[PDB]
């Protein structure tokens, strides 16, 4: 009867997955969850957990016990980004 | 399927199927009949008021062509206020280049030709309206011609075009439209456009008549309501 | 199925045949553009030509008028038509404006031309990305990158064609004020570009040097010779 | 189906596709309704904001001294439009020296709108207008729905949640007639009203009217303008 | 490569406008056609043959002259040619008055062929189901030309077209002589139609006309059927 | 034959499921057979359950015309949206 | 696929209409010139060599544009036909325009210009023609040019276009000696080349025609070698052969 | 979907033309600019978006001007930026040409609207960029935004880009009407910080203002290091 | 065809005139050659052939005999089973063959 | 329904019996159906 | 092999038409059958006067439309196509007496007809006229003639013709009567024309439903007989 829509999260969706998937990790405090769930236009909850996931192994790569922006963005990269010119036309 | 999606492509059997939709959009429309007198020609449509805020008269399917041609359109109307706008263009051509009126058989072929100019070409859609065109002149009597979607246009001596076409044809023929005058025959028409109504799918209509003959001085004009009043009553004299 | 019309916009607001027209680009020979304070290079890498082929018709590096000069990417085909376009358009433009052109405006004509090709189908994008450096702006030396879309930039150094984005991070990481200072550091300085991505020995390394309120030269191959020896002898010493 | 494509192809069941989506996309604009009094014509408009801090969009526009619409659609299509009955009024002005009547306006209106609904080339005009105005035959009330095909009416209301608007006309259609200005802007206020949700209200930021009068021009009332009519409104139960 | 099949403005992966092989085949499906030139002359031979009796005959000629000294002879589509038929007439009046001399028979083959390729680069135009069999005396020497919706055209001695190519083709290069003049010219025409004819060729049935110094001319049933007579 | 409602089917379907549900008045179930071309009678059924649940979701004690457009939306997974271009 | 029309780009940036053009080359007879210190010349081969064709024009592959110009032909006979008539009309508007003869890479660069376009342009199929040309003018004398459907152009020494181009190319870059090519050993070169390029032995004169250019007391004649000439090339290929083979 | 989004001119069920959304997309992968409208003056503020140091910062444009008193602001396609940029300072000189008086931000917002409408009328594809035309006018500082389809209307403090949503949101919770210059100035750069992948500084951003009286100010680098040092 | 999967391509040309020869030796070992047999004639009678087309015209060129009623063949039954074998099959239209030129 | 059934037999109201969760995959659709499952406090049957 | 019946313009892979045989079976959409019979004297067409309606006004529906006074035509196949097809050869003959000054004869008429039609059936812009066209006339030095000429394009004379759905067995009954020779006289040309569509018809041939036109060399003007003369002609038929 009822049909459901799981849609592609929007920024505010965006933002509340990388807090949820976030709240246990070992995160600074200035982290910018804003700007990372701008920075995955079209990306479900499971990419953003993929997203976490990679920046705490970015983290852990290096001996941190603390994963920092920097980490979730090239997380944000790897995930998203990996799978110039292109964009030289957009600004 | 696959032949019916231009109206440019002939079918296997050999049928351009584009028309043939059109067709059905214009049964898929109200009633529209023409009755011609001993002495004229009497247009009758069934003008259904979809809504109540509407303004008893707006978007009328009754079209003056000329001062003697009136057109009684049935079908999509947006393509009927567009034919009509081309039969007045035509009709003022032809005054202007040969000085008289022109000629119902003439006007009506031409109209045709224009309506079927528009089944030739992939670019453009057949038109999705029926229309009949009624004039009256004593030189050449009273003619009634009725144009389909295809283009092919005869003469009838009383036509219906709509959904209860077949019904108003039935009704009309037990009409003896060859000696009846032009007075009682829209008291007639009236009683078969009533006839032809189904009044539990269709909510409400508003019925406007039209005719040209040898008491509108050989013009066409809207029938006048101080006599489509008592057309109505005689409709309403008669139980359907 | 969004990737079959040039007027046609990805769900994510994307023109793909303008990117596949840029595709074309990264498949043509490097060409190699820094500007110094007196000197403009255009450094290209050669295809080392059939034995049996003459050099004189594979001129990559044209000149659009008497001071500015452009190095292109892509096919060849689109290239000369585009050459053809900015010569014609200079000289018009010297004729309703007496002032000679500018390199900024044959570089935003190009682009326009680009751009009017890229804007309507049955009108195949321009798959060559160009390099225009001039001093025609009468004391300073200009560059400029047009890429097939129809959008142009401003770089003190650039590179384009295949293996440019390894020849952006070598003049990235050493475009400095000091290399430049002369036209001879700037000319060894396309030549280090050049050699990474073009590992050949001679012939394979054409460089176009155009000094101001002078013509273009083309350097010989002894010239070419003479500085890839000045940069060996600069690494040997290094070492 | 495959029959949905362009507006030159005709549905088995006889109907073409593009025209009635067209239609629909009247529904995606804002509610507006239009009334005629005995000598007023007044079109009431819900202005939508993209922001908050971003100004209510412009909903109700001026053709003429004697010709005012309200566009529900399209902003391309109903900017177009206007522009031509502009052009058109001012045509008529310059070579007739006398105001273009509504019912030929509308009549040019449907001529044009009808091309794009039988020739590849161009979709329809996907805008549906409430054309107000006055004329030697008295205030008009035209509404213009992309399918070409125009209905005169006494009130109409066109866009998104119209239907309650239509209601309310239809309920109280006797009274319109013999009324004034206020009662008039009143009773299309109360439609308009109709339309909205229970949280929402008619507010000066939010409401545009257009009045055509006896001896009045066509006057766009936005913001504070708004007040006169506003004011005096009896609260919703 | 059923996918290229249906353009003519597209190339295959193999490189074959698919097309204008497919405009030949309908050609080669069309009313048998031979000529054959001789050291005298040019002999142009087709049949025509009705459904029934019921056809007049004599009202449409498949083979037609364009100047004095230029005939024409087709296989395939009648339609076409008969359009074929008037360009060329166009073009050889064109060059008459440009010129003030009877239009080379190469020339206004070349022009022909033109006029056919012109059909054959874009969508939307088909390309001209017939080929031409083009006579001509110039020059104190006879001419035979072929024209195909392709646009190329050629010089054959002597050739077949039309329904059974191949077998009137075969009977060429057997039956035909580099030193004949008209009249054995004529008679290898006839054997040639015949073995790609089927039923009786009647006056009516076969049209032929040669192509000497004198100018070309369609000859009269009479004399198609003396020749056929002497054949028979 | 089974055929798929027409206007009338379906407003008359309409009608038929939401009499045991509290209705305004003020509902054009002709308007609403107009807006759910090309639904079955489970779709219009669907309609009138969909307009009931969206009454409730905002507390209301009775149901509107608009309620049941928007239950007409969200049978076919539609979601409808103030686009920036349609004004 | 992403060949529907010759605009279409593929992700890889890559023409495939223009590339499909091209290697519909190979399908046309072969074709070859050589350049010479004295001269230049052509050598083609004539696939249609039925007994029952007559050859009137004697060029049919290789065709005369202007008094100092000539080329060879393969690809499309229609395409083939329209570009050499644009070749002349262009060659004749310069002449009309300067009053002297093209400099040859000017007229390869109109036609070059015109396949770009119509490889550009929608509508319109690139043109599967690729061409050789040859002449001679005031800048830099005899030249060999090269055109491909696409309308890239190169200055060549000796090519090949046709069927089995690789080959021929091969052992033309294996036996050219560069600059020391007199227009005799020119054609003896292309002789043996046109001998193992096609199929058919012995390199019947009927089947292949050569023609060459040559720069006397300032005339630029374009001389088609008869049959007498070119058989006598035959039969000094066969000798040569013959004495080639008395080392065995 | 995907048989009513391959073209302008078809409609999609719901009405919807499922090309100009795409273009709105488009302009979704432009770097975020910042437009806000105060009582003193109208200020943009953009981001640079840097993707090599060689390229000259001053070669992308992102805030042009207009005319001496109209600046804009850019995000999306750059050549259609560029083509409406131009329509824009031609309309503006031929409205000081034909009426000796300087056009209003509405008429030359109308007027690069009516350019961007044309997307298939019959005299292509939707422009996809969006504007921000900010300056000063008879009727005093003025911000408006337009969009791919044309759809054009005042904004007080209007955010376009990558970061529009959240840069709107911050806008929203720190616009009063009541704002002066100044910190308009400043409000807006710490949103950009806020919403800006990379630290902010004086090379990654552009900042322009227009104040009645003046003419359009584009911020040098100097002026950026001293507007950013308290942010 | 990536190596570890298939290590080594060994192509199988066409045979050359040597190549012919050994096969024709090879097919025609229990065949009753006559005295004025010469089979490298008959290998370079058939160019570009392959080894089945080898072995068919020694094939047919026994059935030549086998007609005649006879178990020797000559070098005349060779070369008529090399036409026969070796018979190709053309465009037949010069019409196509003439799209290019 | 399951909780409070009266919210809806006071209104007439017959609550739907059946869900579709559709949508691109990873979007959280079966991470939905175990949070029902977390709280359904009913018998939940997960089909294999 | 039936994927290419969808343009006009496209070749089927045996070398066919496809769309122009569908315009072929698009003539016997209308259910009438026209015959056509050449005397010696005299040229007689017939054909079928469908009126299945009290309603209709038989004057309309009148299938032979004269062209000019000395020839005429009757039109079968689909009827708005047909008219088009006949105002289009009135103009032709129009502009040929124009242009030319004498009239134009039958054969040039519908063969200008005809290569519209083949215009019509090369360059796929419009749908070929789905209508047959058989044209009559006197002609001088000729004697009576009668020409049908089809949507393709393909003009012929004809001694007798016929086109319709019930066409190919009145060809058949023409075959076995025109064989036999003898006086094709009016009275034998009109009885053997309505003879051929009785019997292929098989139909007692009410004088209502058949309407016949003729051309004679004593009166050279196209004449459509009425009722008495058609109902003479039918019972000097019978007996
Ligand atoms: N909206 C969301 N909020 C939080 N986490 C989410 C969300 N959507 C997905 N995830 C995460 O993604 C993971 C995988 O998603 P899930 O298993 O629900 O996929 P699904 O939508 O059912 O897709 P599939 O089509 O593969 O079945 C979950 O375990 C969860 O951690
Ligand atoms: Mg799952």
């Amino acid at each position: 009867d009822r049909k459901i829509e799981f849609s592609l999260p929007d920024l505010e969706g965006r933002t509340h997955i990388f807090k949820i998937h976030a709240r246990s990790m070992s995160v600074e405090r200035d982290i910018r969850f804003e700007l990372l769930a701008r920075l995955c236009p079209n990306s479900t909850g499971a990419e953003i957990r993929s997203v976490c996931t990679e920046a705490g192994m970015f983290a852990i790569r290096a001996r941190r016990k603390i994963a920092t922006e920097k980490d979730f963005l090239e997380a944000v990269n790897k995930v998203i980004k990996s799978y110039t010119p292109r964009y030289m036309t957009y600004n | 399927t696959g032949y019916d999606l231009s109206a440019s492509t002939f079918s296997p059997d050999g049928r351009v199927f584009q028309v043939e939709y059109a067709m059905k959009a214009v049964e898929n429309s109200s009633t529209a009949i023409g009755i011609r007198c001993k002495d004229g020609v009497v247009f009758g449509v069934e003008k259904l008021v979809l809504s109540k805020l509407y303004e008893e008269g707006s978007n009328k399917r009754l079209f003056n062509v000329d001062r003697h041609v009136g057109m009684a359109v049935a079908g999509l109307l947006a393509d009927a206020r567009s034919l009509a706008d081309i039969a007045r263009e035509e009709a003022s051509n032809f005054r202007s280049n040969f000085g008289y009126n022109i000629p119902l058989k003439h006007l009506a072929d031409r109209v045709a030709m224009y309506v079927h100019a528009y089944t030739l070409y992939s670019a453009v859609r057949p038109f999705g309206c029926s229309f009949m065109l009624g004039s009256y002149s004593v030189n050449d009597g009273a003619q009634l011609y009725m144009i389909d979607p295809s283009g092919v246009s005869y003469g009838y001596w009383g036509c219906a075009i709509g959904k209860a076409r077949q019904a108003a044809k039935t009704e009309i023929e037990k009409l003896q439209m060859k000696e009846m005058t032009c007075r009682d025959i829209v008291k007639e028409v009236a009683k078969i456009i009533y006839i032809v109504h189904d009044e539990v799918k269709d909510k409400a209509f508003e019925l406007e008549l039209s005719w040209v003959g040898e008491l509108t001085n050989g013009r066409h004009e809207i029938v006048p309501k101080d006599i489509r009043e008592e057309a109505e009553k005689y409709a309403k004299e008669s139980l359907k | 199925s969004y990737d079959r019309a040039i007027t046609v916009f990805s769900p994510d607001g994307h023109l793909f045949q303008v990117e596949y027209a840029q595709e074309a680009v990264k498949k043509g020979s490097t060409a190699v553009g820094v500007r110094g304070r007196d000197i403009v290079v255009l450094g290209v890498e050669k295809k080392s030509v059939a034995k049996l082929q003459d050099e004189r018709t594979v001129r990559k590096i044209c000149a659009l008028d008497d001071n500015v000069c452009m190095a292109f990417a892509g096919l060849t085909a689109d290239a000369r038509i585009v050459i053809n376009r900015a010569r014609v358009e200079c000289q018009s433009h010297r004729l309703t404006v007496e002032d000679p052109v500018t390199v900024e405006y044959i570089t935003r004509y190009i682009a326009s031309l680009k751009q009017r090709y890229t804007q309507s189908n049955g009108r195949r994008p321009f798959g060559i990305s160009a390099l225009i450096v001039g001093f025609d702006f009468d004391g300073t030396p200009r560059l400029y990158q047009t890429d097939p879309s129809g959008t142009y930039h401003a770089w003190k150094a650039n590179a384009i064609g295949r293996g440019a984005k390894s020849v952006r991070e070598f003049l990235e990481k050493n475009y400095t004020d000091e290399a430049i200072e002369t036209d001879d550091l700037t000319i060894k300085l396309v030549i280090k570009a050049l050699l990474e991505v073009v590992q050949s020995g001679g012939k394979n390394i054409e460089l176009a040097v155009m000094r101001r309120d002078q013509s273009l030269k083309i350097l010989n191959p002894e010239e070419i010779e003479k500085y890839v020896v000045e940069i060996e002898k600069e690494k040997e010493e290094n070492e | 189906n495959q029959y949905d494509n362009d507006v030159t192809v005709w549905s088995p069941q006889g109907r073409i596709h593009q025209i009635e989506y067209a239609m629909e996309a009247v529904k995606q604009g804002s509610a507006t309704v239009g009334l005629k009094s005995k000598t007023h014509a007044v079109l009431v408009a819900l202005k939508r904001a993209q922001s908050e801090l971003a100004a209510h969009q412009k909903k109700i526009l001026h053709v003429d001294n004697h010709i005012g619409i309200s566009i529900a659609g399209l902003t391309a299509d109903a900017r177009l439009l206007c522009n031509f009955m502009r052009q058109e009024c001012l045509d008529s002005r310059f070579v007739f020296d006398r105001p273009l009547p509504v019912s030929r306006l509308v009549s040019l209106i449907g001529s044009k709108t009808q091309i794009p609904t039988q020739r590849y080339g161009r979709r329809p005009y996907g805008v549906g207008l409430l054309i107000a105005g006055y004329d030697d035959m008295g205030p008009h009330i035209f509404q213009t729905c992309p399918s070409a095909n125009y209905f005169d009416c006494r009130a109409m209301s066109i866009g998104a949640r119209s239907q309650s608007a239509r209601t309310y006309l239809e309920r109280h259609m006797s009274e319109f007639m013999e009324c004034n200005l206020n009662e008039l802007v009143k009773h299309g206020l109360r439609a308009l009203r109709e339309t909205l949700p229970a949280e929402q209200d008619l507010t000066t930021k939010n409401v545009s009217i257009g009045i055509v009068g006896k001896d009045l021009e066509f006057t766009i009332y936005d913001d504070d303008d708004v007040s006169p009519f506003l004011e005096g409104l009896e609260e919703r139960p | 490569e059923r996918g290229y099949s249906f353009s003519l403005t597209t190339f295959s992966p193999s490189g074959k406008l698919v097309q204008i092989e497919y405009a030949l085949a309908a050609v080669a499906g069309g009313a048998p056609s031979v000529g054959i030139k001789a050291a005298n002359g040019v002999v142009l031979a087709t049949e025509k043959k009705q459904k029934s009796i019921l056809y007049d005959e004599r009202s449409v000629h498949k083979v037609e002259p364009i100047t004095k000294h230029i005939g024409l002879v087709y296989s395939g589509m009648g339609p076409d040619y008969r359009v074929l038929v008037h360009r060329a007439r166009k073009l050889a009046q064109q060059y008459y008055l440009v010129y003030q001399e009877p239009i080379p028979t190469a020339q206004l083959v070349q022009r022909v062929a033109s006029v056919m390729q012109e059909y054959t680069q874009s969508g939307g135009v088909r390309p001209f189901g017939v080929s031409l069999l083009i006579c001509g005396w110039n020059e104190g020497r006879p001419y035979l030309f072929q024209s195909d919706p392709s646009g190329a055209y050629f010089a054959w001695k002597a050739t077949a077209m039309g329904k059974n190519y191949v077998n009137g083709k075969t009977f060429l290069e057997k039956r035909y002589n580099e030193d004949l003049e008209l009249e054995d010219a004529i008679h290898t025409a006839i054997l040639t139609l015949k073995e790609s004819f089927e039923g009786q060729m009647t006056e009516d049935n076969i049209e032929v006309g040669i192509c000497n110094e004198a100018g070309f001319r369609r000859l009269t049933p009479t004399e198609v059927k003396d020749y056929l007579a002497a054949i028979a | 034959e089974f055929p798929m409602p027409n206007e009338e089917a379906r407003a008359r379907i309409m009608q038929i499921h939401s009499r045991k549900m509290n209705v305004s008045p003020d509902v054009n179930y002709e308007e609403l057979a107009r807006c759910t071309d090309d639904f079955n009678g489970a779709q219009c059924k669907a309609v009138c359950v969909e307009a009931g649940m969206i009454a409730l979701r905002r507390g209301a004690t009775e149901l509107t015309h608009e309620d049941y457009m928007e239950g007409i939306l969200e049978v076919q997974a539609k979601k409808k949206a103030n686009l920036q271009y349609y004004a | 696929r992403y060949d529907s029309r010759t605009t279409i780009f593929s992700p890889e940036g890559r023409l495939y209409q223009v590339e499909y053009a091209m290697e519909a080359i190979g399908h046309a007879g072969t074709c070859l010139g050589i350049l010479a210190n004295d001269g230049v010349l052509l050598a083609a081969e004539r696939r249609n060599i039925h007994k029952l064709l007559d050859e009137v024009f004697f060029s049919e592959k290789i065709y005369k544009l202007n008094e100092d110009m000539a080329c060879s032909v393969a690809g499309i006979t229609s395409d083939a036909n329209v570009l050499t008539n644009e070749l002349r009309l262009i060659a004749q508007r310069y002449l009309l325009q300067y009053q002297e003869p093209i400099p040859c890479e000017q007229l390869v660069t109109a036609l070059c210009d015109i396949k770009q376009a119509y490889t550009q342009f929608g509508g319109k199929r690139p043109f599967g023609v690729s061409l050789l040309y040859i002449g001679w003018d005031k800048h830099y004398g005899f030249q060999l040019y090269q055109s491909d459907p696409s309308g890239n152009y190169g200055g060549w020494k000796a090519t090949c276009i046709g069927n089995n181009s690789a080959a021929a190319v091969s052992m033309l870059k294996q036996d050219y000696k560069e600059g020391e090519m007199t227009l005799k050993s020119a054609l003896a070169l292309a002789i043996k080349v046109l001998n193992k390029t096609m199929d058919v032995s012995k390199l019947s004169a009927e089947k292949v025609e050569i023609a060459t250019l040559t720069r006397e007391n300032g005339k630029t004649v374009i001389r088609v070698l008869k049959q007498k000439e070119v058989e006598q090339l035959i039969k000094k290929h066969e000798e040569e052969e013959a004495k080639a083979e008395r080392e065995k | 979907r995907s048989e009513y989004d391959r073209g302008v001119n078809t409609f999609s069920p719901e009405g919807r033309l499922f090309q100009v959304e795409y273009a709105i997309e488009a302009i979704k992968l432009g770097s975020t600019a910042i437009g806000i409208q105060t009582s003193e003056g109208v200020c943009l503020a953009v981001e640079k978006r840097i993707t090599s140091p060689l390229m000259e910062p001053s070669s992308i444009e992102k805030i042009v001007e207009i005319d001496a008193h109209i600046g804009c602001a850019m995000s999306g396609l750059i050549k259609d930026a560029k083509t409406l940029i131009d329509k824009a300072r031609v309309e503006t000189q031929n409205h000081w040409f034909t009426y000796n008086e300087t056009m209003t931000v509405e008429s030359v917002t109308q007027a690069v609207s009516n350019l961007a409408l044309q997307f298939g009328e019959e005299d292509s594809r939707p422009f996809g960029v969006a504007l921000l035309f900010g300056g000063v006018d008879e009727k005093g500082p003025q911000l408006f935004h337009m969009d791919p389809s044309g759809t054009f209307v005042q904004c007080d403090a209007r955010a376009i880009g990558s970061a529009s949503e959240g840069a709107q949101s911050s806008l929203q919770e720190v616009y009063h009407k009541s704002m002066t210059l100044k910190e308009a100035i400043k409000s807006s750069l710490i949103i950009l910080k806020q919403v800006m992948e990379e630290k902010l500084n004086a090379t990654n951003i552009e900042l322009a203002t227009v104040q009645p009286g003046q003419n359009f100010h584009m911020f040098t680098k100097e002026e950026l290091e001293e507007v950013i040092k308290d942010i | 065809l990536r190596p570890g999967r298939i290590d080594r391509k060994i192509e199988f040309p066409p045979p050359n005139e040597e190549a012919r020869l050994d096969i024709l030796k090879i097919h025609s070992r229990k065949m009753n050659l006559t005295r004025g047999i010469n089979l490298r004639k008959i290998a370079e009678l058939m160019p570009g052939a392959s080894g089945a087309e080898v072995k068919g015209v020694c094939t047919e060129a026994g059935m030549y005999a086998l007609r005649e009623r006879r178990v020797h063949v000559t070098q005349e039954d060779f070369e008529m089973a090399v036409a026969k074998v070796m018979q190709k099959d053309s465009e037949k239209n010069m019409s196509i063959k003439k799209l290019w030129k | 329904p399951l909780l409070h059934p009266e919210r809806f037999v006071n209104l007439g109201i017959e609550p739907p019996k059946g869900v579709l969760l559709f949508g691109p995959p990873g979007t959280g659709k079966t991470l939905c159906a175990r949070a029902v499952a977390n709280r359904t406090d009913a018998c939940f049957i997960r089909v294999i | 092999s039936a994927g290419f019946d969808r343009h006009i313009t496209i070749f089927s892979p045996e070398g066919r038409l496809y769309q122009v045989e569908y315009a072929f079976k698009a003539i016997n959409q209308g259910g009438l059958t026209s015959v056509a019979v050449r005397g010696k004297d005299c040229a007689v067409i017939v054909t079928q006067k469908k009126v299945p309606d009290k309603l209709l006004d038989s004057s309309t529906v009148t299938h032979l439309f004269k062209i000019t006074e000395n020839i005429g035509c009757v039109m079968t196949g689909m009827t708005a196509d047909s008219r088009s097809q006949v105002q289009r050869a009135r103009y032709e003959a129009a502009n040929w007496k124009y242009k030319y000054g004498y009239e134009i004869p039958v054969d040039m008429l519908c063969k200008r007809i005809a290569d519209i039609s083949q215009v019509y059936t090369q360059n796929a812009e419009m749908r070929p006229l789905g209508c047959c066209m058989i044209l009559i006339g006197i002609d001088e030095e000729q004697g009576p003639q009668v020409y049908k000429c089809d949507p393709a394009g393909y003009y012929c004379g004809f001694k007798a013709t016929a086109a319709g759905v019930k066409q190919t067995e009145s060809t058949s009954f023409l075959e076995k009567k025109v064989k036999k020779k003898f006086d094709w006289t009016f009275e034998q040309t009109v009885e053997t024309a309505i003879t051929c569509l009785s019997t292929v018809l098989s139909i007692d041939f009410k004088p209502s439903e058949i309407e016949v036109g003729v051309v004679t060399v004593e009166n050279p003007k196209f004449r459509i007989l009425t009722e008495a003369e058609i109902d003479a002609h039918l019972v000097a038929l019978a007996e």
